[PDB]
């Protein structure tokens, strides 16, 4: 992803359809078992952590830990998981999300190093294909970054601003990803949260959109005033050695 | 996996069975791709086509049917279509296509195409070759191998090079801002050669083909596209070749013809003609569906 390459002929409609497939996978995500007990787990903090450095160590394009995410939740809250198999499947979403977003491809071999122990890049692609049954071999998402651009677009924004703007809430997005009490909300109200952090009262044209936005999206602005407060959070207690000082 | 009568149709990531349903025993087309030869399992590519299709549901879109696990395979169930633009277009090359029918195909190709821009998706190789039609009298895009799709391009040029016919001349020029109108001029190119019978830019390679379309179109400047002289691959020692009169290259083209042909082949993607803008086209004004006999 360059930016947003490829926009400029979208209209409100087709920015809106983008947003319902988000609601719609967040739902498929979300009608999952124990929903609240995963993202409150300690065992997510490391792996959502542990996901991040390896990323970050890799260099890895800033859209793969966004999806390496989304699809660790579902693979978790749609089937059962031994705890000896966490490990691996953290990597395996890993490894299907630079399938999907990575420029430079993200190696087997250097996960199951990484991952160390029994781990064999072997295993982690017998994984990956029980995995991808489970998505029915439809890997990637519309996430809470990919959104922040559909937005700006629907609020006519100029085309100088998506970048500053883009910048300043991904790091946001990252660490309400791995807040397990923010990372369990919708895309959009993450996005619109971030977005709100970023462009509440400096922008002229988000000021005047938000609500209508909100109300199209049925959302409530206590709601994302609320979010915004869970994102601060995400935030404050994001440590990228949680996975160390724990594990 | 069992619903399916096989029948062979050199396919891509291997071969490519026609077959039958079981319950429904319909004509689907199946590709077959292998889990387990590759170092990194599953190719990337095969991950990015299936999420891409996956939204593209048009009719003017080879339809993505399903995607079927089993063994150490990975089927993905097409829509089936008899065949290819070029085989037409060659069943008939004396004889030509008649107007009504290069008007619908031109017109669901930019339907598809239209779709696929709204979805932030770039064929970025349109031609003859993938371009498939039915008994019913219909057209649709296929094979998006090439595609960039939000953003990320399923496969990039730089191995895969193809036929340069068609691409676009900012592409050869190393713009690195290219986007939705490499795809029109594509199908500029394509709605020529149908009218003809011969391919529009019949060029050698990479450096004729630059040449091809400036000893046809004139060698752009400063005047008709803002920014040429910059581009990466733009040489100030280019030769200075003038327009040729469109009368004579697409001759059978009636006023409308040349109106549509002209602006999807501007040199400026900014001044290019949007899919979208071209439906509404008057060349469009009176557009039926006729229903050839394939040549099967
Ligand atoms: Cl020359």
């Amino acid at each position: 992803f360059q930016g947003f390459l490829d926009s400029s002929l979208l209209n409100e409609e087709d920015c809106r359809q983008m947003i319902y497939r988000s609601e719609r996978e967040h739902d498929a995500r979300m009608v999952g078992v124990n929903v609240d007990q995963h993202f409150t787990s300690q065992y997510r903090k490391v792996l959502t952590t542990w996901m991040f450095c390896v990323c970050k160590d890799l260099r890895q394009d800033n859209n793969v830990f966004p999806l390496a995410v989304a699809l660790l939740d579902e693979l978790f809250l749609s089937t059962r998981i031994d705890r000896e198999n966490y490990q691996s499947t953290a990597a395996v979403a890993l490894h299907i999300a630079g399938k999907v977003r990575a420029y430079m491809p993200i190696k087997a071999t250097q996960l199951a190093y990484l991952c160390g122990g029994a781990t064999t890049a072997d295993k982690l692609l017998t994984l990956e294909v029980k995995s991808l049954d489970t998505l029915s071999w439809v890997a990637d998402r519309c996430l809470s970054t990919d959104l922040i651009c559909y937005i700006l677009h629907i609020m006519h924004a100029p085309r100088e601003d998506y970048l500053n703007i883009y910048n300043l809430c991904r790091p946001k997005i990252f660490c309400a990803l791995c807040d397990g009490r923010s990372a369990m909300k919708r895309p959009v109200l993450i996005t619109l949260a971030c977005m709100h952090l970023t462009m509440n009262q400096k922008y002229d044209y988000y000021e005047n959109r938000i609500d209508g936005v909100c109300k199209s999206l049925y959302i409530t602005k206590e709601e994302l005033h609320q979010c915004c407060d869970l994102v601060d959070i995400a935030i404050v207690s994001f440590d990228e050695n949680y996975f160390k000082i724990n594990a | 996996m069992e619903n399916f009568q096989k029948v062979e149709k050199e396919g891509t990531y291997g071969v490519v069975y026609k077959a039958r349903n079981k319950l429904t025993g319909e004509v689907v087309a199946l590709k077959k791709i292998r889990l387990d030869t590759e170092t990194e399992g599953v190719p990337s590519t095969a991950i990015r086509e299936i999420s891409l299709l996956k939204e593209l549901n048009h009719p003017n879109i080879v339809k993505l049917l399903d995607v079927i696990h089993t063994e150490n395979k990975l089927y993905l169930v097409f829509e089936f279509l008899h065949q290819d633009l070029k085989k037409f277009m060659d069943a008939s090359a004396l004889t030509g296509i008649p107007l009504p029918l290069i008007k619908s195909y031109l017109f669901q190709l930019l339907q598809g195409l239209a779709f696929c821009h709204s979805h932030r998706v770039l064929h970025r190789d349109l031609k003859p070759q993938n371009l498939l039609i039915n008994t019913e009298g219909a057209i649709k895009l296929a094979d998006f191998g090439l595609a960039r799709a939000f953003g990320v391009p399923v496969r990039t040029y730089t191995h895969e090079v193809v036929t340069l016919w068609y691409r676009a001349p900012e592409i050869l020029l190393g713009c690195k801002y290219y986007s939705t109108a490499v795809d029109i001029w594509s199908l500029g190119c394509i709605f020529a050669e149908m009218v003809t019978r011969r391919a529009l830019f019949p060029g050698d390679s990479e450096i004729d083909q630059l040449f091809r379309i400036f000893r046809t179109l004139g060698t752009p400047d400063e005047v008709v596209w803002p920014g040429v002289t910059s581009m990466p691959d733009y040489k100030p020692s280019f030769p200075k070749w003038a327009r040729q009169d469109f009368s004579k290259v697409v001759p059978p083209l009636d006023e409308d013809g040349r109106s549509l042909l002209s602006q999807m082949l501007h040199y400026d993607p900014n001044k290019r003609i949007s899919a979208k803008a071209a439906l509404a086209h008057p060349f469009f004004q009176d557009v039926t569906k006729p229903v050839p006999h394939l040549r099967l």
